[PDB]
């Protein structure tokens, strides 16, 4: 036996909140009666930007959906069409070549360790033990008889993100109000203690009869007051929905918070 | 300089970076350079690494599998041009399979003389859509970018713009960046292949994508033509004989060339024999050794189908450059090429949608014969407009004109300076209420359309505050309108942004408002 290929279609899924689903294929050449896959998925952290845009004014929000629904005469052609046509093929080949010297042991901020299981007979496994909404990498290697001595087979990446915690992006709590001269008010919340993914920017709809008028509230700038401040409102019993908006787009709402403009 | 460093043969580095000390001081490799297959290597690994001697490669270079290597900033910091004598598979530069890849780092890079760029299945990889290869390849049909972080999840990637060069293709205009901290840059046409300065001063024929020194054949950094003692020359000057095509070597090198690996068979080198006055590895047909000395001898005597894929690139505002392949079934001997072309109508939800909603940045949004050529320059053309076009191969003359079907494709001229550059001066009105209503004279002609209006007012001694206006308000306001405003004399900067990008910042206007007080 030699060094299995590498788990042909690894394909993922979006079963539920901190759960996974990846299917994929038996590698193409497995070199053996293979024994086991050994799934290895490693928490991904956020990028630059994801701390630097002031989505606010920067530009649109970059999400990665959930890939969920990844769940579910004739003629042949002649041999000159056919050597015309040939030109990927060697291609792959070579890149496999090249993959096929090298091995995976079995081993037993971007500091978050890899978790590693064995899925002895199974072309699916669910992965019950994520965080809403955040990138995961899933590394898996098609490990045959003797995969101990010689090595498991070479990774195969793929990337996937879990389902968003239902109504969790939202204010995790109670939201407060206070007047300003100019009739300015300053509102000030908590910040969800589990996002799904991240909170990217918080948008606070406010306004007379009606929440018209809207406000952009960067990840930043919250941490300037633990809130922001709306500079000028008419004098009056006005409201204000504050719904965020983490990595899984916009949230929900706790309630259109009311608050004392005019005075009595 | 030109001659900062030695030469090394092809090399493949695998499983570690500690042989890859081995090309410590290169500067040139006479091969080509694989690094692949890094598994145990970690991104602290990569941070202490550099190769800024390595200026130039022959063949071509190879990523693939490389685990925390995050960029290429630093490995390759000097690297400027890749002779690609040799080809992978057609692909001169390859970067597959990549995993904590996030950008190309590849500033210095300014020319690949042959071949084409293949970049796939790298999952974390952004700052890959927002190159043109144009400015940097001559055939960039072949190429591959799929599987990538920036064509699913729209990376943004954006480029420094505290400014990066923004070129246009065949129906889009996005700036050009390698990372966050370097622009890419591209030069005119007039000499597309000798080089550049940052004055824009242009290098001498000699050099190859950039020169220390304009217009000098010794201060480049590398040779267009053959190469010699310091100095880039069009062609070597006896008793000096050409080897690899790019420097010249004289007898006694490519002698030693030839008798070492004769021997000793190491990698069965080429024994390079002195025909066509150049150190070539065989000498060719109808030639012979002289079985004496390595000068060679000669030996006694013994319809039709659619066009394929029509790009289109635009180097100027009145220009376009269109380029093309035969049609796969000529059905026919192809007399002449026909190409048409229109102005399109941009989309009407374009002219009254929003733009003041994540973020301000926008998308990236007759007839002619042609005979015995695959391009062709269309001049007389509207800046940054749209143009469909439509190209069909003819194989009959005229009066039998008869031939294929109309093929289709958009091109976009380039935009201008002061297109979007807001003209007049800025006017207000007056109002008791402290309202003050705006007024300012767009161009009639933008680039593309203008989508919104950044608008900048400021008091003295005050706070800059920052506005957006979008195509409904200046609609229906014809400009926009500001209402509680405290009295003195204010500070006001206006910049329209069009399908072409952010336009050009107005000069700070000052008006007066009665203060209701003297
Ligand atoms: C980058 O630099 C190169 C070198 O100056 C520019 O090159 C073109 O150079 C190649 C290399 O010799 C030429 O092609 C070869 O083409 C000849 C054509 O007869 C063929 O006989 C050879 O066997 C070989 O295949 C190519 O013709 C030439 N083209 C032009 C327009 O000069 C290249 O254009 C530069 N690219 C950029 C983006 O600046
Ligand atoms: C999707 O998730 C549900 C629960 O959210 C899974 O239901 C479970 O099935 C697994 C089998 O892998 C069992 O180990 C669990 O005990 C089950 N839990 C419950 C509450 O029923 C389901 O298997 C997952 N996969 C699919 C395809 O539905
Ligand atoms: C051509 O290459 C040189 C060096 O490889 C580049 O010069 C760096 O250029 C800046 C000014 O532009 C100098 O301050 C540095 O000292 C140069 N570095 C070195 C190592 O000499 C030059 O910019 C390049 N030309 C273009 C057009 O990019
Ligand atoms: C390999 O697997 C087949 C069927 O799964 C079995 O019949 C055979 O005995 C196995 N061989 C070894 C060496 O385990
Ligand atoms: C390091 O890489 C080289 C080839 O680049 C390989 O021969 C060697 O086995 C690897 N491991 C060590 C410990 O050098
Ligand atoms: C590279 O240059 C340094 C300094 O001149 C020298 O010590 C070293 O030996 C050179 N590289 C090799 C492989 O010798
Ligand atoms: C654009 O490229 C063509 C092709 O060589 C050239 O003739 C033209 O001058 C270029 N445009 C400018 C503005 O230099
Ligand atoms: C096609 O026409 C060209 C002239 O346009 C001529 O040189 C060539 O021989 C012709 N070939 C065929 C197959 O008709």
């Amino acid at each position: 036996a030699s060094v299995p290929s590498i788990p042909l279609d690894v394909l993922s899924a979006s079963n539920s909140s901190s759960q996974l689903i990846v299917k994929w294929n038996p590698p193409s050449l497995p070199n053996g009666n293979l024994s086991y896959y050994i799934v290895r998925w490693q928490r991904q952290p956020q990028d630059g930007y994801l701390y630097r845009h002031n989505y606010c004014s920067k530009d649109k929000i970059p999400i990665r959906k959930y890939a969920d629904g990844t769940i579910d005469c004739a003629c042949p052609k002649t041999e000159a069409e056919k050597q015309a046509e040939k030109e990927e093929a060697e291609y792959r080949k070579v890149f496999e070549n090249f993959l096929h010297n090298s091995i995976f042991v079995p081993r037993p901020e971007t500091e978050y360790p890899f978790f590693e299981s064995r899925v002895d007979n199974k072309e699916r496994t669910v992965i019950s033990n994520l965080r809403p909404f955040t990138l995961y990498r899933i590394d898996i290697h098609s490990c045959n008889h003797e995969a101990e001595k010689l090595g498991c087979s070479a990774s195969n990446f793929v990337f996937a993100r879990t389902m968003p915690a239902e109504g969790a992006d939202d204010i995790p709590g109670p939201v407060t109000w206070e007047p300003r001269p100019e009739n300015s008010i300053f509102l000030k919340w908590p910040e969800p203690e589990n996002p799904n993914g991240l909170i990217l920017m918080y948008e606070i709809k406010y306004g007379s009869q009606v929440e018209d008028q809207r406000e952009c509230v960067s990840r930043q700038e919250y941490r300037k007051y633990g809130g922001a401040k709306l500079n000028r409102l008419n004098p009056g019993n006005y409201t204000a929905r504050i719904q965020a908006t983490s990595l899984s787009g916009n949230g929900s709402w706790t309630d259109p918070v009311f608050f004392y403009v005019q005075a009595k | 300089h030109l001659y900062p460093g030695e030469v090394c043969p092809g090399m493949d580095i695998r499983n570690n970076l500690t042989r890859l000390h081995e090309l410590e001081n290169c500067s040139v490799i006479e091969g080509h350079l694989q690094i692949l297959l890094m598994f145990k290597t970690r991104p602290e690994d990569f941070r202490d690494l550099s190769f800024p001697k390595l200026i130039m490669i022959t063949d071509y270079l190879l990523l693939f599998r490389v685990y925390g290597l995050e960029s290429l900033k630093d490995l390759f910091p000097n690297l400027t041009v890749i002779r690609g004598s040799r080809l992978f598979f057609n692909y001169a530069l390859v970067i597959f399979e990549m995993v904590h890849l996030k950008e190309l780092g590849l500033y210095n890079l300014m020319n690949i003389t042959r071949g084409s760029v293949r970049i796939e299945k790298n999952n974390e990889l952004c700052y890959l859509a927002t190159i043109d290869w144009s400015r940097i390849l001559d055939s960039v049909e072949d190429n591959y970018i799929v599987l990538n972080k920036d064509d699913n999840e729209e990376c943004g990637d954006i480029c420094p713009g505290t400014n990066c060069p923004a070129t246009v293709i065949n129906g889009q205009f996005v700036e050009r960046c390698w990372t966050h901290s370097h622009c890419q840059k591209v030069c005119p046409t007039i000499c597309k292949s000798h080089g550049c300065t940052a004055e824009g001063l242009c290098c001498h024929s000699e050099c190859l994508g950039n020169c220390s020194q304009p217009d000098d054949p010794t201060k480049c950094v590398a040779c267009r033509n053959f190469y010699l003692d310091g100095r880039c020359v069009e062609t070597c000057p006896p008793p000096y004989y050409h080897f690899q095509d790019w420097r010249c070597v004289n007898f006694s090198f490519c002698q030693d060339l030839h008798h070492k690996c004769k021997n000793s068979r190491r990698q069965g080198c080429h024994q390079y024999v002195i025909h066509n006055n150049k150190c070539i590895p065989e000498c060719p047909s109808g030639y012979t050794m002289n079985s004496s000395n390595l000068l060679c001898t000669p030996c006694l005597g013994p319809n039709p189908s659619v066009p394929l894929d029509p790009i289109s690139v635009s180097n100027s505002s009145s220009q376009i450059i269109l380029k093309w392949k035969p049609p796969s079934d000529p059905n026919g001997n192809i007399t002449h090429y026909l190409v048409f072309w229109e102005r399109q109508a941009e989309d009407s939800e374009l002219f009254e949608l929003d733009y003041c909603l994540k973020g301000l940045k926008l998308p990236s949004r007759p007839f002619e014969k042609v005979v015995n050529k695959e391009s062709l320059v269309i001049s007389g053309l509207r800046h940054f407009t749209g143009y469909r076009i439509e190209l069909q191969a003819c194989n009959q003359d005229t009066p039998e004109e008869r031939c294929s079907v109309a093929a289709y494709v958009s091109a976009r001229t380039m935009p201008e300076a002061k297109a979007d550059d807001i003209v007049g001066p800025v006017t207000h009105e007056i109002f008791e209420n402290n309202v003050v209503h705006l007024m300012w004279q767009e161009p009639k002609e933008p680039n593309g359309l203008i989508v919104l209006y950044e608008v900048s007012y400021r008091r003295y001694g005050d706070e800059e505050l920052h506005l957006c206006v979008s195509r409904k308000h200046f609609a229906l306001e014809r400009g926009c309108r500001l209402r509680g405003l405290s009295p003195g004399n204010y500070s006001v900067r206006i910049r329209a942004t069009s399908l072409a990008g952010n336009g050009s910042w107005t000069e700070p206007t000052y008006f007066y408002v009665t203060d209701y007080l003297d």
